[PDB]
């Protein structure tokens, strides 16, 4: 989801990257660090613009993270 | 037996209303001057689509039957009139091995003097029933002429068809991606056609876009 | 407790039809095509099985409603080009406006064969060609100055 | 009089050719495809109609 | 001179859409509205198909306890349409209405009927104290508690 006009979840209501972006997506697992404090967006009127953010809170859930967890790890 | 299809088998091939007006097309259509095959009930193959023509006196023609195998292991289409009404189903018919009338299921309905003309064709999921009703005089053959079949009936079958019988004269033609050139009058209806790969004048007047060329 | 498993082409949800509406332009749909145009009143005759109808170059220019069986015209939403009569800016900043084939409604107003013509005076005396129109009107800044316009001038007439 | 008729109703023909594209129906581009693969279509249609 | 800018062109005052009298609604009257619930161990089934789908009615009704779509959300139905769908209905205890989910544990879950965790659908409950229940109990209803 993190890549320029993609969708999915992320890409519409949490962290969604331009048709014109121009950057580098880097990116790596965690699961050796890293947990319910990582929250993430479910629902929303609309999706958001590219490069927004929110504080606003039911539409938010918490990734399951556990350093027991590839696609469920941190 | 074997007779002429003429110039009969065009038909209405989308819903669309053109008057005074020459519009090209191309669909699966009857090839102008075919062979049909002739029949005074066999199953028959039916390839890409089927061109079908029964002549009348006393309502002997009922209907058919399509699909493949026609017993049971798969869905089958029925389509039959009996007394007063049509009946039209799909289902896991355990068919007769040659049906004939007297004197699993998802789809199910209800509702010579003549000759009624059929084209059936399925595509992209649909079931395409066009058909014609006219009197007639005539015992040998299909009447030399012209006329279009208006579409009745679009089912979304998704039922895979290979082959048929008619369920009790009548013709068999099969339909073929032709390009016609369709003429239509000020009131809508289709009134001549150009079959373009007939003879190397329909090849000039499909070229054209006209139904008649100066020299 | 009852309950109820709803489990998931022929099973279609409710579609929602507008109230209609004639002789304005609309952003319209019927069934499976959409656009912007007019819609309005025809004597046209189409077969019970056809929708839409169709000009010579695959344009729909009718439709029947698909709860009221009488045809539409569509006719398309009106436009035009937007053409500016200026004398040379080293004289004076005053323009008038050609609205092109539009007949002077949708837009010191002058309908002409070529358009609406809007801040030009009609003046019935002719004159010679200065700034072209069309359809013999042309265009000119005179004496109190001002854009006028008006039928040209062949030349003066003789009786041999 | 029929030139001058026949290269309008061939360039309104042009209208209706596909260009590569995925349909020649612009509205039917924009409300079938986002805009990242949408722009590569209508590209096309640009490219065809120009 | 006289020169060309740009173009007039009147906009759409307002959007219309229009589509036929709605008409073939599928009837989940047959299904929702009914005098008589399946036995558990032995659950009723329905086809739907070729049909109107009024999800929207569904929704927006208080008569149920609880509503919830098991792959989609339940403010698209009203637009969505289907290849086919079937209907379900049954009649259980609330401690075990709790069995009712994708990918879910239980006799019931075992023994009495069976969601994928992929399942794709809307499913639904509601009290029936008034219209089910009798005084000396129900044992018309039945469930398949052991089953190899
Ligand atoms: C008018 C009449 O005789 N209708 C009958 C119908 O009642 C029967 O169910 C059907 C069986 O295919 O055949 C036909
Ligand atoms: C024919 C005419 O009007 N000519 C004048 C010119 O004499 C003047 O020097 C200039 C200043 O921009 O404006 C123009
Ligand atoms: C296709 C269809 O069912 N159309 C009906 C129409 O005949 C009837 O006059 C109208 C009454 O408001 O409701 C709608
Ligand atoms: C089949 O068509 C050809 C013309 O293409 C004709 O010569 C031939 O006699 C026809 N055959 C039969 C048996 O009708
Ligand atoms: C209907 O299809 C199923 C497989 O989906 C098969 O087990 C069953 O025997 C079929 N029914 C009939 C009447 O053939
Ligand atoms: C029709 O045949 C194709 C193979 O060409 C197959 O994939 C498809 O499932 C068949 N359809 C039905 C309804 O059996
Ligand atoms: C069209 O139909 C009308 C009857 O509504 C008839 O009078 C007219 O002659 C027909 N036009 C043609 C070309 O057949
Ligand atoms: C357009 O001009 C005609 C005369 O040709 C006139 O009848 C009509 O009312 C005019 N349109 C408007 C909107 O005034
Ligand atoms: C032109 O002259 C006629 C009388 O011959 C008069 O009715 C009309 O209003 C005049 N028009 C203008 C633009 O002066
Ligand atoms: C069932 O019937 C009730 C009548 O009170 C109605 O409110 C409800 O919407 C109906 N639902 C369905 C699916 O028919």
């Amino acid at each position: 989801q993190i890549a320029p006009g993609q969708t999915g979840k992320i890409a519409d209501y949490n962290y969604k990257l331009p048709d014109d972006f121009t950057g580098c997506v880097i990116a790596w697992n965690s699961n050796n660090l890293d947990n319910y404090n990582y929250l993430y967006r479910l629902f929303r009127k609309s999706n958001l613009k590219p490069f927004e953010r929110d504080i606003s809170t039911f539409p938010l859930q918490s990734y399951g993270f556990q350093p027991t967890n590839v696609g469920y790890q941190p | 037996a074997y007779t002429n299809s003429f110039t009969r088998g065009v038909y209405y091939p989308d819903k669309v209303f053109r008057s005074s007006v020459l519009h090209s097309t191309q669909d699966l259509f009857l090839p102008f001057f075919s062979n049909v095959t002739w029949f005074h009930n066999p199953v028959l193959p039916f390839n890409d689509g089927v061109y079908f023509a029964s002549t009348e006196k006393s309502n002997i023609i009922r209907g058919w039957i399509f699909g493949t195998t026609l017993d049971s292991k798969t869905q089958s289409l029925l389509i039959v009139n009996n007394a007063t009404n049509v009946v039209i189903k799909v289902c896991e018919f355990q068919f007769c091995n040659d049906p004939f009338l007297g004197v699993n299921c998802t789809f199910e309905y209800v509702s010579f003097k003549n000759l009624r003309e059929f084209v059936f064709k399925n595509i992209d999921g649909y079931f395409k029933i066009y058909s014609k009703h006219t009197p007639i005089n005539l015992v040998r053959d299909l009447p030399q002429g012209f006329s279009a079949l208006e579409p009745l009936v679009d089912l979304p079958i998704g039922i895979n068809i290979t082959r048929f019988q008619t369920l009790l004269a009548y013709y068999v033609g099969y339909l073929q991606p032709r390009t016609f050139l369709l003429k239509y009058n000020e009131n809508g209806t289709i009134t001549d056609a150009v079959d373009c790969a007939l003879d190397p004048l329909s090849e000039t007047k499909c070229t054209l876009k006209s139904f008649t060329v100066e020299k | 407790y009852r309950v109820v498993v709803l489990s998931f082409a022929t099973v279609c949800g409710p579609k929602k039809s507008t109230n209609l509406v004639k002789n304005k332009c609309v952003n319209f749909n019927f069934n499976g095509l959409t656009g912007t145009g007019v819609l309005t009143e025809s004597n046209k005759k189409f077969l019970p099985f056809q929708q839409f109808g169709r000009d010579i170059a695959d344009t729909t220019d009718a439709v029947r409603d698909p709860q009221t069986l009488e045809i539409l015209d569509i006719t398309p939403c009106s436009f035009g080009g937007v053409s500016v009569i200026t004398p040379g800016t080293n004289t004076s900043n005053q323009v008038a406006v050609l609205y092109q084939d539009v007949n002077c409604t949708e837009v010191n107003v002058f309908q002409t064969r070529a358009g609406c013509l809007i801040g030009a005076e009609h003046v019935n005396n002719s004159y010679e060609c200065d700034i072209p129109i069309g359809a013999g009107i042309c265009a000119s800044y005179q004496t109190s100055q001002s854009i006028i316009a008006y039928t040209m001038s062949l030349g003066a007439e003789n009786s041999v | 009089v029929n030139q001058n008729a026949q290269a309008l109703n061939t360039l309104v023909k042009q209208l209706s050719s596909n260009f590569g594209a995925i349909s020649s129906v612009l509205n039917d581009i924009l409300s079938r495809l986002d805009p990242p693969e949408a722009e590569v279509q209508i590209d096309r249609l640009i490219t065809g109609r120009l | 001179g006289i020169y060309q800018t740009s173009n007039f062109r009147v906009q759409p005052t307002e959007s219309i859409v229009r589509f036929p009298n709605i008409t073939n609604l599928c009837p989940f009257g047959e299904v929702f509205n009914a005098t008589r619930f399946a036995s558990v161990y032995a659950w009723n089934r329905k086809r739907i198909s070729n049909c109107v789908a009024d999800y929207s009615v569904l929704y927006n009704s208080a008569s149920f306890s609880t509503f919830k779509c098991y792959g989609v959300s339940p403010t698209k139905l009203n637009d969505l349409c289907f290849t086919n769908v079937y209907a379900d209905s049954f009649v259980i205890r609330g401690d075990e209405v709790r069995q009712i989910a994708p990918g879910q544990t239980g006799k019931i879950a075992d023994y009495n009927y069976k969601l994928p965790d992929d399942f794709t659908g809307c499913v639904i409950a509601w009290n029936s104290n008034n219209l089910d229940s009798k005084v000396g109990g129900n044992y018309n209803y039945l469930y398949r508690l052991f089953r190899k």
